[PDB]
């Protein structure tokens, strides 16, 4: 078992097999030989939402992704630091699955965005389509 | 935690742009549109991160017919290392152009260039295969010939076989021939230097494939024989399978099965690793002329005018095509389509789709009839924008409908 | 008659 440190400073206990999923942390390891692993980019909460994933490792995956989008987004992230192609694949495809299929006016109510295109420029865009 | 967040926006806020654009690389055209004009910055996202050009660049990766298009029209140049418009604007021109190329085969329209073998004595082209270069052909008059896929012209004659040569394939290395002479022989595809000859079957071989070291061969002695191949000049018989009661006229087989069809009316299925036989399909009420297997797909052709589609793992018959007024003689399909000859000169497209859903009714599945061969045509291979034919009658005709 | 490439249950 290797220890994880969050940003917080809670200590996770973890196999070193489930760690060594994430590139990143396998370099912490392999080459600087660090024990505990610092990680001041991720906090407890979404670590151990990230160690649970890793764990397992898509109907499961639909499942754990019933989150609300800050959440995803810092999952994103997450993956992004640590480098879990397979967890930042999932998430990034689930935010695909938000847009596909949708109206401009749906995706900007999907993500509360607002429309700053000028009337001309968007009478251009949309021309251009 | 946040309720909303503009996952497409934050990201290249954050210096992870890259991310951002894998997101959106993920759209179809239509939603890649809709994400333009979300917002200002969604729209640079999509303009800087070229996502038009890479949406071509999947399209071209992942289908044949848009790889295929690119090459022939040219605008594949600019793929794999002009603005992000300029691709913008060519997306539709591709999706028209499929859309003609798809018209062009439910119409059967189509121009038409015919090679006359111009054979001194036994008349008849029995086999070949083709790509963008070359077309190899097998003759009655117990040759080789490799025709220029563009000039037409003749390019080499392949001698040594004492008959006809019934059967071939090539790879980027060797052309492997059957003959009525009931031999195997191995040529090299480049300088047509003849490398080996394979002495084992007591009767014509019919039919063979080979790919990755190992081949398959077949004979009217009732025989299956499988070969592996160290090399050119290195080829070992592993083991003959016998069962069929006449002469096996065809083989397929990939990493799971190796598929045999024979004139006493009967598909049989082996285990590709143990030559073990597996199971037998019924059905035909005559002999099978030809055959093609893919993936769980069986398609078999027959003295009795129908074509049978199946699925390996339960062997059962799922779609029995009617139409042919004589013997179906060769049969080969790609995604969409199934393509078939038969004795009264005559090529049938198919609606391969269409025929695998049970709801379609049989009227509806005969996309065209193509009528330009005078004889028997023996031997076919097609993809997304030709078929290349051959017949009785000593002609090869390439259709083209792009 | 038959081409060379196929043959029947006949014998
Ligand atoms: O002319 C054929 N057959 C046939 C004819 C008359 C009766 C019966 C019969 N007798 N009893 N029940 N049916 C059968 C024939 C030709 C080619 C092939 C093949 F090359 F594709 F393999 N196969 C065949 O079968």
């Amino acid at each position: 078992s290797i220890k994880l440190q969050s940003s917080d400073g809670e200590i996770f206990e973890v196999d070193v097999e489930i760690a060594k999923q994430s590139v990143t942390i396998k370099t912490m390891l392999e080459d600087l030989g660090m024990d505990p692993v610092p990680l001041p980019n991720v906090n407890a909460a979404i670590l151990k939402k990230v160690i649970q994933w890793c764990t397992h490792h898509p109907v499961w995956d639909q499942e754990f992704l019933k989150v609300d989008q800050g959440t995803l987004f810092e999952l994103i992230l997450a993956a992004n630091y640590l480098d879990i192609k397979g967890l930042l694949d999932v998430t990034c495809k689930t935010v695909a699955n938000m847009i596909k299929g949708k109206t401009p006016e749906e995706i900007r109510k999907t993500f509360n965005i607002k429309n700053d295109f000028t009337e001309e420029e968007e009478a251009q865009v949309r021309k251009e389509n | 935690s946040m309720l909303q967040r503009d996952f497409i926006t934050a990201l290249p806020a954050r210096g992870l742009d890259h991310i951002a654009e894998n997101i959106l690389s993920y759209l179809d055209a239509k939603s890649l549109c809709a994400a333009e004009l979300v917002c200002k910055e969604w729209y640079r996202v999509t303009s800087d991160g070229m996502l038009w050009k890479k949406l071509i660049e999947r399209m071209v990766r992942t289908d044949s017919l848009w790889r295929g298009l690119a090459e022939r029209r040219g605008w594949g140049q600019y793929l794999f290392k002009p603005p992000n418009s300029f691709y913008r604007a060519l997306y539709p021109k591709i999706i028209q152009d499929i859309e003609t190329i798809e018209s062009n085969w439910r119409c059967g329209r189509h121009s038409l260039q015919r090679i006359h073998c111009r054979s001194e004595t036994s008349k008849g082209v029995y086999c070949l295969q083709y790509d963008d270069q070359k077309i190899v052909s097998g003759l009655r008059d117990n040759t080789i010939k490799i025709w220029d896929k563009n000039t037409l012209e003749c390019k080499r004659i392949l001698t040594g076989h004492t008959g006809s040569v019934l059967c071939l394939q090539y790879d980027e290395r060797v052309i492997i021939t059957g003959s009525s002479d009931s031999t195997v022989r191995v040529w090299d595809v480049n300088t047509g230097e003849m490398l080996n000859t394979l002495i084992h079957h007591c009767e014509a071989v019919l039919h063979l494939r080979f790919n990755n070291g190992m081949m398959v061969t077949c004979s009217k002695d009732r025989s299956i024989a499988v070969w592996d191949m160290a090399s050119p000049t290195d080829i070992t018989l592993r083991r003959v399978l016998v069962g069929h009661r006449a002469a096996v006229n065809v083989v397929d087989f990939d990493d799971k099965y190796i598929v045999s069809a024979s004139g006493d009316r009967t598909i049989k299925v082996w285990n590709t690793s143990t030559c073990e036989f597996v199971r037998t399909l019924n059905g035909h009420k005559r002999g099978i002329a030809c055959l093609q297997y893919r993936d769980r797909l069986v398609v078999s052709g027959s003295s009795d005018n129908t074509i049978r589609l199946w699925d390996i793992e339960c062997g059962a018959c799922l779609r029995v095509l009617e139409g042919h007024e004589e013997l179906v003689r060769c049969i080969r399909f790609d995604n969409k389509r199934i393509v078939s000859g038969a004795y009264d000169g005559k090529i049938k497209v198919w609606d391969l789709v269409a025929a695998l859903d049970p709801r379609a009714p049989a009227g509806t599945l005969c996309l065209r009839t193509l009528v330009e061969h005078s004889g028997r045509v023996f031997r076919l291979q097609f993809d997304e924008f030709q078929i290349v034919s051959s017949s009785h009658d000593d002609t090869i005709l390439i259709w083209d409908f792009l | 008659y038959l081409d060379s490439g196929i043959h029947s249950g006949a014998t």
